C-alpha cells in the first residue's frame, strides 16, 4: 500500500514557487516508487512500440523546475502523453523530485507515460556525477542502491508508429536487427562496449564518413549516410535521440533525418541553451515546444 | 486509452521558422568546446566502479 495520488500532490505542491524549493517525501515512499515502477518496466517491453500522439522530451538532468515548465506548455498528465529519452538524474540540484515525479506519473499512467534510459541511469556515471551525493546527504546509500536496482531494468528504445525511432543516444555499428534490441535481458547493467553501450553513449558527426572515434572515450560517432542507411533499411522516417546540449533546444542532422532533443534550459548554470519537447500529432507531423533560455 | 502496441513522418514547417558569420561561426566554436569539455564521463568509470568495490567490501 503507497499512496500514488499523494505523492504525485506533493511533489506537484511546488508549482509556482522559487526554483528551488525541496519536496521531502518519506523514505518508504521513494523506495516504494522504486519497486513498483520497476515491476512495470520488466512486465513491458524493453524496445517500446508506441502511438501517437505524444511528446517527446531529451535530458533533464534533476532540474525540477525545470521539468514542471514543460508539463506546464504541453500539459500535465494525463492530458498528453509522454516518451522521456533518459538523463533524469545528475547535474542538477533536485534529482530526486524529479526521478520521483516521473516515477509516480510511471506507476499512475503505465501506458500513456514512457521513460528510456539514459547514459546516467547508470552506477557507473551515478556515483561521481551528483546522484548519490544527493542520495547521501538527504536520506543514505541504501537509497542509492535501490535506484540502481530500478534503473537496471528500464527499457532502451521506442519505435513510434514504425516510424520515429528513439533511444537515448543514436546507433550502434552492432545494430542490424530490431531483435537484437528485444533479446537484452533485464535487470542489466550498461556495458563497457557492444550495443547497449552504443544506443545509450553514441553521437552523430557531421565530419565523420561511417564511424569514427568518439571524444567521450566510450563508443562511437556515425556519419549522415549511416543515418541514412538505417532508415532506408528499416523502414523509417526518423531518429529522435538526447545525450547532447544544444543551443536551440533541438538541432537536425543529416538532411532532417535525424533530430536531437535536449529538454533543460541554462543547462547547469552552465549554458544558456533553450531547451525543446517535441511534438508527434496523429499522423506523424512534428512539432517544436521551447522552453526559452533566462533573460 | 493506451497507447502501449506490444502513415509518414512530417514536419510542421511553420513551427519551425517561429522557434556563416566571423562573429558566429566564433561562438559556435566556443559552445563546441564548452561541450566538449563538460562530457567527460567516460574519464571516470574506472574511479566509480573501484569506489563501488570497496564499499561492497565495507559489509
Amino acid at each position: 500500500k503507497l499512496n500514488i495520488d499523494s505523492i504525485i500532490q506533493r511533489l506537484l505542491e511546488v508549482r509556482g514557487s522559487k526554483p528551488g524549493k525541496n519536496v521531502q517525501l518519506q523514505e518508504n515512499e521513494i523506495r516504494g516508487l522504486c519497486l513498483k515502477s520497476r515491476e512495470i518496466f520488466l512486465s513491458q517491453p524493453i524496445l517500446l512500440e508506441l502511438e501517437a500522439p505524444l511528446k517527446i522530451c531529451g535530458d533533464i538532468h534533476g532540474q525540477y523546475y525545470d521539468l514542471l515548465r514543460l508539463f506546464e506548455y504541453g500539459g500535465f498528465p494525463p492530458e498528453s502523453n509522454y516518451l522521456f529519452l533518459g538523463d533524469y538524474v545528475d547535474r542538477g540540484k533536485q534529482s530526486l523530485e524529479t526521478i520521483c515525479l516521473l516515477l509516480a506519473y510511471k506507476i499512475k499512467y503505465p501506458e500513456n507515460f514512457f521513460l528510456l534510459r539514459g547514459n546516467h541511469e547508470c552506477a557507473s556515471i551515478n556515483r561521481i556525477y551528483g546522484f548519490y551525493d544527493e542520495c547521501k546527504r538527504r536520506y543514505n546509500i541504501k537509497l542509492w542502491k535501490t535506484f540502481t536496482d530500478c534503473f537496471n531494468c528500464l527499457p532502451i528504445a521506442a519505435i513510434v508508429d514504425e516510424k520515429i525511432f528513439c533511444c537515448h543516444g543514436g546507433l550502434s555499428p552492432d545494430l542490424q536487427s530490431m531483435e537484437q534490441i528485444r533479446r537484452i535481458m533485464r535487470p542489466t547493467d550498461v556495458p563497457d562496449q557492444g550495443l547497449l553501450c552504443d544506443l545509450l553513449w553514441s553521437d552523430p558527426d557531421k565530419d565523420v564518413l561511417g564511424w569514427g572515434e568518439n571524444d567521450r572515450g566510450v563508443s562511437f560517432t556515425f556519419g549522415a549516410e549511416v543515418v541514412a542507411k538505417f532508415l532506408h533499411k528499416h523502414d523509417l522516417d526518423l531518429i529522435c535521440r538526447a545525450h547532447q546540449v544544444v543551443e536551440d533546444g533541438y538541432e537536425f542532422f543529416a538532411k532532417r533525418q535525424l533530430v536531437t532533443l535536449f529538454s533543460a534550459p541554462n543547462y547547469c548554470g552552465e549554458f544558456d541553451n533553450a531547451g525543446a519537447m517535441m511534438s508527434v500529432d496523429e499522423t506523424l507531423m512534428c512539432s517544436f515546444q521551447i522552453l526559452k533560455p533566462a533573460e | 486509452k493506451g497507447i502501449l502496441k506490444n502513415k509518414s513522418q512530417k514536419w510542421d514547417e511553420m513551427n519551425i521558422l517561429a522557434t556563416l558569420s566571423p562573429e558566429e561561426r566564433e561562438k559556435k566554436r566556443q559552445f563546441e568546446m564548452k561541450r566538449k569539455l563538460h562530457y567527460n564521463e567516460g574519464l571516470n568509470i574506472k574511479l566509480a566502479r573501484q569506489l563501488i568495490s570497496k564499499d561492497l567490501h565495507d559489509d
